[PDB]
RNA sequence: GCUCGCCGGAAGACCAAGGGUUCCUGUCCAACGUUAAUCGGGGCAGGGUGAGUCGACCCCUAAGGCGAGGCCGAAAGGCGUAGUCGAUGGGAAACAGGUUAAUAUUCCUGUACUUGGUGUUACUGCGAAGGGGGGACGGAGAAGGCUAUGUUGGCCGGGCGACGGUUGUCCCGGUUUAAGCGUGUAGGCUGGUUUUCCAGGCAAAUCCGGAAAAUCAAGGCUGAGGCGUGAUGACGAGGCACUACGGUGCUGAAGCAACAAAUGCCCUGCUUCCAGGAAAAGCCUCUAAGCAUCAGGUAACAUCAAAUCGUACCCCAAACCGACACAGGUGGUCAGGUAGAGAAUACCAAGGCGCUUGAGAGAACUCGGGUGAAGGAACUAGGCAAAAUGGUGCCGUAACUUCGGGAGAAGGCACGCUGAUAUGUAGGUGAGGUCCCUCGCGGAUGGAGCUGAAAUCAGUCGAAGAUACCAGCUGGCUGCAACUGUUUAUUAAAAACACAGCACUGUGCAAACACGAAAGUGGACGUAUACGGUGUGACGCCUGCCCGGUGCCGGGAGGUUAAU
RNA sequence: AGGACCGAACCGACUAAUGUCGAAAAAUUAGCGGAUGACUUGUGGCUGGGGGUGAAAGGCCAAUCAAACCGGGAGAUAGCU
């Protein structure tokens, strides 16, 4: 999906576009189609909370089934879509039954293929089922965490996880990132890659792309003044202090961490 | 079934200018003051039992008063209705 | 230089309504104040 | 009243929003008005503001607010659930003309149409806080067709020219008509249609979904435009009669064709692009409960209604905003004719205006302008300004490099007008006739006419023909920072900021964190290709040591020491 | 195709000149920058003081912000006029 464009514009430089040709030019499916509100960082007193949030073009919602509990019920992908909600891209299966959803995407995923889930799930990427009856070792993604959660796990661009360990009752799994954990077997997962994983690829070079990938600027902290922020002052350019969070808690590196109800699932630290 | 009671009460007075008798004339139209509800059906059944007559329909509306001063003091006429009150034919009184 | 005030009645409303003040504690901390006072004119909706 | 001047993508007309009587009649000149006032948004009085259809109201939501329950909380109360309202949005339909001093799509005329209700009729499965559909949506381009609109002719009707000419390639005006209705087009999309069956649409489905099978290629749906009706009507120059020297009344001819063609419509089209592009009602289907004899619905007829509230007027502003009748600001709608690439630039059209003191006088000094001998920046902090250039088309045109640019590099050419080419050519347009076909608003046809470049060549006036306006100076060396961007409403616009990637770091979800007295917020409807913070800034080359100090990450052996 | 160019409107405020009791409590004149996009402006809505938000200047918050306004404490206090 590579191609750099070419120079034309002081600012259209460094650019990179990342095209699929396969993208279904055209509109979404209504019966996944939701309203959804641009935050801002806002909360329900309206303060903006997160911050350098805002803008972003008109975004619409499609409601993801995590969950693909439909088990025994086979379903043919028909379109893989992309979503700005997602990194990843959304495909759309006919179940048997003739209900629809998108769905999320294995890297092979392709129009013409025929899946479903269930824990006597072929072993074909793109079906799910919990990694119980999951052979051990396989490279799997888009997991559960307790049992019908729905999935908060390596739900993103070319994510995926690789099994380290079952532990009887339980398994060990390798994040994309580093740290194992355990979890329980009956946790449902799907097997296989994602593809589309050359988001990273793209630079967004022009101001403009995050201006409308829905960025406001970020200061330079110190280049402020005092008046407000934990690094500040410098009669030009001066920092001679710890970088801090903007409340003052230190940066470039402390250990924050402390959930503790789980922590007994951390089963190595991730780096 | 308007209620004669309200009814009677609901008309304040008929009124004199050109434009009323140019409306007389053009169009036997009548040229009346009348409530502040004054709806118009209201103000149909109302004239048409007080003249024995036929009402065609009638246009509503409403004055703004002026905000005149009265010496020094400042005031403002309370807003009351005319109407074009008019029927296919009749006898003006 | 377009300067301070700009107009709006439903804005009037919306700002210091009878509605509005009558609605929360403290405008209905103001009437008194006024008529404590004794404003003729309570709010600026008339 | 006359002549003069001025504007006119406005200093015109119509609106929202605001204004909340100022508009017009009559009347007076205290004060108000910056002079005078006979005039008035000034004083006084009267008047006028008409909606089944134009808005509002109304039906629905929208981001929002409020909030029964509740949860959280000293009490205030925070918060959200059910809910529930809240337009800049969506949802039934009107127009032409006439009409007054003062309104008007509401009044008169005429022609519409739309939404309920009521009944009469025959047909009779309907019905829903619920199913589905539809409403329904982004950007960028690009035509084409049409049309308003505009041009010429034809037409009519007027007239014959204040001084050379001016009975005709003469001159002046005009050369009109709505909605809807019926047409159904250029066009755009669309496979239809039948039968069966099915873990789907929260029950239920006859519907949407799907599966199959069939089965035929048509239909459907959309959609300007134009045509007939509209509209033998009215309007409509003018004429005539009367006068309130202001308008009345009647007649009222012609009122067609062609050209040119929208930033408008077909267009929610199409085609492409990533930044991936409201909702729900109105509408259509559906059945649950229930009743389906009733009811309800189908429709034909008939009938009725279609509340109120708004409605004048003002508006790029004397009425709005800024204390003034204000050189400041305020959105939306329309958009002529002349050259012109042109929503501009100039100058007129309808229109409208001539900015509330005037008049003389013509020293300085100002303030804006124009004008300039030689010199040509020596002036000045500083070539500030000024000047100086500028267009079109063609030829030709560096350094350097991210290969694009630069580069309107520079530099030069040439430009009016008439004639001919060629009494308008290229081009565009397309008449008639001729035909062709399932007959249409069909097509090939042929070119009638008409509109219409540009070039070449001829000839020729000037001093000059990018003739006015309008309309970059350019060079070269570099510091800075890559720039598009932001910024000190009001003395500063850059190097300051941000920024694209880059690295660090932190973090695996009841995530970090931020607010929150806590609920619970946003993050994030995301799950590390993610987000936070910091630093830094494109890109190319690279990015060393000092871990002493101070922070941070870890290690614990011992000293260490609270609360108990 | 372009955070393309030239340049209308539109938005902006770079240079000078008036003007600084001015017509205006920031203008206009001469110019001038952007001019399909980080575009811009309505209408609606949200944000609150040691708070908000800020492409950061300590900006900006009803002309007024190194701590808004207004009421109160409070007739704050003043080895100082």
């Amino acid at each position: 999906a590579v191609v750099k464009c070419k120079p034309t514009s002081p600012g259209r430089r460094h650019v990179v576009k990342v095209v699929n040709p396969e993208l279904h030019k055209g509109k979404p499916f209504a019966p996944l189609l939701e309203k959804n509100s641009k935050s801002g960082g806002r909360n329900n007193n309206g303060r903006i909370t997160t911050r350098h949030i805002g803008g972003g073009h008109k975004q619409a919602y499609r409601i993801v089934d995590f969950k693909r509990n439909k088990d025994g019920i086979p379903a043919v992908v028909e379109r893989l879509e992309y979503d700005p909600n997602r990194s990843a891209n959304i495909a759309l299966v006919l179940y048997k039954d003739g209900e629809r959803r998108y769905i999320l995407a294995p890297k092979g995923l392709k129009a013409g293929d025929q899946i479903q889930s269930g824990v006597d799930a072929a072993i074909k990427p793109g079906n799910t089922l919990p990694m119980r009856n999951i052979p051990v070792g396989s490279t799997v993604h888009n997991v559960e965490m307790k049992p019908g959660k729905g999935g908060q796990l390596a739900r993103s661009a070319g994510t995926y996880v690789q099994i380290v360990a079952r532990d009887g009752a339980y398994v060990t799994l390798r994040l994309r990132s580093g740290e194992m954990r355990k979890v329980e077997a009956d946790c449902r997962a799907t097997l296989g890659e994602v593809g589309n994983a050359e988001h990273m690829l793209r630079v967004l070079g022009k101001a403009g792309a995050a201006r409308w990938r829905g960025v406001r600027p970020t200061v330079r902290g110190t280049a402020m003044n005092p008046v407000d922020h934990p690094h500040g002052g410098g009669e030009g350019r001066n920092f001679g202090k710890h970088p801090v969070t903007p409340w003052g808690v230190q940066t470039k590196g402390k250990k924050t961490r402390s959930n503790k109800r789980t922590d007994k699932f951390i089963v190595r630290r991730r780096s | 079934m308007i209620r004669e009671e309200r009814l009677l009460k609901v008309l304040r007075a008929p009124h004199v200018s050109e434009k009323a008798s140019t409306a007389m004339e053009k169009s036997n139209t009548i040229v009346l003051k009348v409530a502040k509800d004054a709806t118009k059906a209201e103000i149909k059944a109302a004239v048409q039992k007080l003249f024995e007559v036929e009402v065609e329909v009638v246009n509503t509306l409403v004055v703004k008063g002026k905000v005149k001063r009265h010496g020094q003091r400042i005031g403002r006429r309370s807003d009351w209705k005319k109407a074009y009150v008019t029927l296919k034919e009749g006898q003006n009184l | 230089m377009k300067r301070t005030f700009q107009p709006s009645v439903l804005k009037r409303n919306r700002s210091h309504g009878f509605r509005a003040r009558m609605a929360t504690k403290n405008g209905r901390q103001v009437l008194a104040r006024r008529r404590a006072k004794g404003r003729a004119r309570l709010t600026v909706s008339k």
